């Protein structure tokens, strides 16, 4: 799935056409189309957890917006395809507007009906059989969480409870006709696992950044690759986690074990669960891994280097000012306004010109 | 819930869903790596008594149609797959997979870890298995049945699939534009080839016709005398299921031809027969060759062909008589894929040739036919 | 099907609710729901020929308008349902918004599909087998005509050609278990005709006015009845044509033969075809029959009483003005403007106040 | 285009569309005016060997469901309807009508002029006929079978729909709420009733149990001797197909009981037998009674009942034995509908009783079984 950055482009026509406008891409592997697609969605680094809705069910205007989005595609179409199903549109309906093969549409439609049940039954209706069926369809804990009205951790808890975890298959070029000595894996909900992790060494896991986007480029990938080459050479078992098809970090040669996965909490936790690595680097893949840092740590992950908390100390404008202060250093005049008049007042204090950061 | 179950000789179980007829199925379990062509595989006589597992997860994406039928019927004993699509999506489809399976009374199962099954067959070799589909599938029953299965080793399957009476075939290849062509008329074909039906596929026949051959399809047991009586321009030995060895009938016949100067061409089972009749020995493969990306080297030419394989036995190179020159070998496993008689106009190929419509095998055959009529 | 008059009511809430707002109703009899329904549609006297479209296929807002009409029924909902299907809504989608049982909606949907095939094949795709199938689904000559881009008459000719006419069944309370002596009939496209017109008497056909509407009430029905009773008494064989279920006109006692049908050129002609009446009175049923006068005559129907042209003489604002002229009588100053500026002028001539008639 | 066709003895043809199994069907053609309850009609034994035409155009609006089977299976020979609905739309539906027809393998045609058929049957009388559903239905063939059909006059159908061995029935009537109730406990039922399965309808049974009747379902032949051997509180003779006359086996029996002081209650077929056994004669109706809007008078009370009717023969009123009192008559045709022995605890009803939770009849019955045990 391509990755766009229209939000950074004011005045830009944002409809998709023959001239590329995407800034990157994400890849996913799954045992079924459905699983594959949803995994890609949650790994797109756009805040999605699957088919999250774009328009409300009560907006009497929805059908209109939806139609438009389907007929003349933008970066958001896939989500509007699901909202169309939610809104009453037929598979033929959708087809006529998008020309996207029904083979794909029927599958999106099915996910939608499934989301509806989820919604209907709530967490309470999430028994092991159903939940497994969901997971197999590639549903994220997060997306499920949302439908059921609970936190993501809740779904995850439930899985733990049911011992509902994915298995890892390997990429081999040959549909398993010949064995592989390489460890290029993807998760799925099936029977047999091929992870076969080593008990032998000290493992280091490196988290990549997902698809590239503006400000989150190859520079980070570069760093991630480097961590791996270095630590490997030094004798660590290096594990790379990423899902950008364009990069060297996703080259099997780059590391000992490669997990071509969404760089999310859910996905990262599963691997950790089984790899039981010595350390995890979250500082080299950009914002993506950075943001995962606290939850990972909290979930028991042996995060190495600069601590989540320290990173937060620096990132957090308030916590931070306080450091600057502490060290008696020079920071530009600042204020935290809430209301307009408030800001005009404070502005006065601070002094123009000003930098207005949301 | 429509349950289904598959159980291996060894006790391995795979729980899933029924997508074909109700009931049970037993046979030797194989995996096929083809990403496309499921229909053709199902309807290939080469799969008689076999339980076909497809490694490609979504099977049934394009539904089915008559033109994609390799024989008058489904030869696979059962079908085992990972996912049956919600819909068939293709202009050529005339009936979805599931309905098709049912119409043909095939027991099929979906939703199981085909990868694990594949890796098991790969690692431990083929195994007999049984699939049961219905209300409350009995795993013990399944296991019993699987274990009880006699097995393909030493089993003559060709006599099972061959036609009962002889008959003509003058229908050529399919085209996108006009589908399957009308059958040609006899004065419309220069050559007359006698083809032994050891469970032959429609596409080979169609190919031969494409090349000028009027064909007379004969039962597997047909005597050499009976045939020779027809003054054949060439003799063709089809592909087919099971073990070649117990095909006493064929070997005998073939030897006769081999005394003669009549060009003889064999594919797959035919190739094995030809080899047997030439004094070679056949073996049964760990798991076989079932797919459509198998690299084979033409040793003579030093070129690689990407082929279709559908076999579980093979000709042992080490016992190759000296009147048998090796022409092709598997780049996957080094196994024998081609041979030619150094003393006779007879050659054969292990894999299953297809139409473009480089046809070197075919063209050779045709070539030999001509020389033969030139005489 | 109920008959409304919201156009006469400016400011009136026009959504349907628990308080009745219709002014009349129409009834139809068919051998199937589709037949029945479409027949009722074309007999409703609202200018419909069946599921005539209310919103354009190419309107970007059409899904929305469609949604509203569907969710909050108005007099036109029946049309918007077809429109929904045209626009790509699914049967389930329509159901969610209207709560109309799917058994019904599916039938509307099928109708729409067939319509689409017509549209596609054109007059040329109208072979005998297909035409017959359409006529059995209640398709009106007129409706097919719009779809195929031809005159209603063309379709009519087409059927003539194919010897494609309806048959007449009788009402009998008992599903044909017992014979009837009454001639209460309805049209359908089937095998056996039960019409068995008499060759005996002189037949007089009285055309009713369909469902009641404001300005087209019982007063006309009263007349229709009188015509019958009268002539019948006189010894003529009276034949009523009407489809308003509330009236005395539709009572089998009121006449010799009753054809419970839509008062359309199409339906009438089919009766005439087999009845071959001495005459046909078109002046007693109000506006409905009136407007068919010309066409009926033109089709060779034996219109008695004041002539259709005559009628035309008096209805025609100009035709009339001339005769008023002719007679040397007093009519109010009048003018026929097209343009505003043109009016204000003529206006000055004529002189306020003024009666502006579109 | 799935053609089908119906042809009458008379040569009358009805062209339509196949909506059931493929194949041919033959029997007597009857018409049923029930606007609802098609499943129930199809599963009524009273229809064996009869091809059923439904006057009500849309058949299948509510699909089907097990709670709606009046017997173990569909007895109707074929089904003739005007329109098979696009979908079934009811909360009780478990399977569309078309699919239902197939699984049960019923030849069936939709889209014909059922009115035309009705009037013909009404005017000219019942007729044997043949439905042929297939690729190119043969009119002559269908006529050929139609004419060939033996016919129900003088046909024992009861012996064809009865059960092999006897059995117990303790199930009551359905409720919207609970549905099909569990089967009561032997010790939970005051009375013991024996019922001769002349091809008996489930509901009727259900109605007895409802009344406190334990039930023993026996085969048709069943000897009075063997019966009396179970000390039954009352005997019940069920409804069933064909002609009653040829059922020598029961008239006999019945007559036994008829010397006894055991109460005997007859329905439909069993009302006919009673009659015979008591000396009356039975005729075959022009078209019979089939539907659910039939008015019947309880002469005694001078009140009218709206009943369900499924019969082709009746009891001739003119040939009544004094010991046979007329209890009911059809307000449609003045035909016989109910009788009571002047001299015995026996009475029967032509029509088919139904639960609200006939009650009179049914109650009488019990009130007889009661007065009988009181003694
Ligand atoms: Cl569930
Ligand atoms: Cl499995
Ligand atoms: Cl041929
Ligand atoms: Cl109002
Ligand atoms: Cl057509
Ligand atoms: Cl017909
Ligand atoms: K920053
Ligand atoms: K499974």
């Amino acid at each position: 799935i391509p990755r766009f950055n229209f939000e950074k482009f004011a005045g830009a026509n944002d409809r998709l056409t023959t001239q590329m406008k995407s800034v990157g891409e994400v890849m996913a592997i799954g045992r079924t189309q459905q699983e594959s697609l949803q995994k890609a969605l949650r790994g797109l680094e756009v805040g999605a957890t699957g088919f999250d809705p774009k328009v409300s069910l009560d907006d009497p205007e929805a059908l209109t917006k939806i139609r438009r989005e389907l007929k003349d595609a933008g970066a958001d179409r896939i989500w509007y395809i699901a909202d169309a199903f939610r809104a009453g549109l037929s598979v033929d309906g959708v087809f006529n507007l998008t020309n996207i093969d029904r083979w794909f549409l029927v599958q999106i439609e099915e996910l939608v009906r499934l989301e509806e049940k989820v919604a209907e039954v709530g967490i309470t209706g999430l028994n092991a059989d159903f939940l497994r069926q969901l997971k197999r369809k590639g549903f994220a804990d997060a997306r499920l969480a949302k439908l059921a009205g609970v936190r993501e951790a809740e779904i995850r808890k439930l899985r733990d409870q049911y011992d509902l975890h994915p298995v890892y298959k390997r990429v081999d070029t040959c549909a398993a006709e010949f064995a592989t000595d390489t460890a290029y894996m993807y998760s799925t909900y099936e029977e047999e696992c091929e992870a076969n992790p080593s008990t032998d060494r000290e493992k280091i896991m490196v988290l990549g950044g997902g698809p590239n986007r503006i400000g989150q480029g190859i520079e980070f990938d570069y760093c991630c690759v480097h961590a791996s080459l270095a630590l490997r050479e030094d004798g660590y078992e290096t594990i790379m986690v990423n899902c950008n098809p364009e990069t060297v970090s996703t080259d099997y040669d780059t590391s000992d074990r490669l997990y071509f996965e969404p760089v999310t909490l859910e996905d990262v936790l599963e691997i950790v669960r089984i790899e039981k690595p010595k350390g995890v680097i979250v500082q080299y893949g950009g914002q993506t891994p950075l943001k995962l840092a606290r939850a990972l740590e909290a979930a028991g992950v042996p995060v190495i280097g600069t601590s989540p908390d320290a990173i937060d100390r620096a990132e957090d404008r308030e916590r931070f000012q306080h450091a600057v202060e502490r060290l008696k250093l020079k920071q530009p005049a600042n204020a935290t306004v809430t209301a307009i008049e408030m800001a005009v007042e404070k502005a006065k204090e601070i002094g123009y010109p000003l930098v207005v950061r949301p | 819930i429509k349950s289904a179950l598959l159980v291996l000789e060894d006790g391995t179980q795979f729980h899933g869903r029924a997508i074909g007829a109700t009931g049970s199925a037993v046979g030797e379990v194989v995996f096929n790596t083809s990403m496309t062509g499921y229909q053709e595989i199902l309807t290939d006589p080469s799969y008689s008594r076999q339980i076909v597992t497809l490694t490609y997860p979504h099977i049934g994406n394009v539904g089915t149609n008559d033109a994609d039928e390799e024989s008058s019927q489904v030869h696979a004993q059962g079908l085992v797959i990972r996912d049956l699509p919600l819909i068939a999506s293709n202009f050529r489809n005339t009936e979805d997979l599931s309905s098709y399976l049912k119409r043909h009374n095939i027991v099929a199962i979906a939703d199981i870890d085909t990868r694990k099954l594949t890796r098991l067959l790969r690692e431990k070799g083929a195994q007999n298995g049984c699939i049961i589909a219905g209300d409350n599938p009995d795993a013990a029953l399944a296991l019993e049945k699987a274990r009880a299965f006699p097995g393909l080793n030493g089993m003559d399957l060709a006599k099972e699939v061959t036609t009962a009476e002889a008959y003509s075939w003058t229908q050529g290849s399919w085209t996108l534009t006009g589908g399957l062509p009308q059958a040609k008329k006899e004065d419309e074909l220069p050559f007359h080839v006698v083809a032994y039906d050891f469970g032959a596929k429609r596409n080979i026949l169609r190919m031969l016709v494409d090349r000028g051959c009027r064909l007379t399809i004969v039962p597997a047991q047909t005597s050499a005398e009976d045939v020779l009586k027809m003054n054949p321009d060439g003799i063709f030995l089809s592909n087919g299921p099971g073990d070649p060895a117990p095909c006493d009938y064929a070997i005998t016949a073939i030897q006769k031809f081999l005394e003669t100067d009549i060009p003889v061409f064999g594919i797959c089972l035919g190739h094995q027969l030809l080899a047997l009749a030439s004094g070679a020995k056949t073996v049964k493969m760990k798991f076989g060759h079932h797919g459509g990306n198998h690299p084979v080297k033409d040793v003579e030419k030093n070129v690689v062909m990407i082929t279709a394989q559908n076999h579980g036995f093979a000709v042992d190179e080490a016992t190759l008589p000296a009147n048998l020159r090796v022409t092709h070998k598997s780049l996957f496993d080094g196994t024998l894929q081609g041979i030619h008689r150094t003393d006779k106009p007879a050659f054969s190929f292990q894999g299953h040739p297809e139409a473009s419509p480089a046809a070197p095998l075919f063209d050779h055959f045709i070539e030999l036919i001509e020389q033969y009529r030139k005489t």
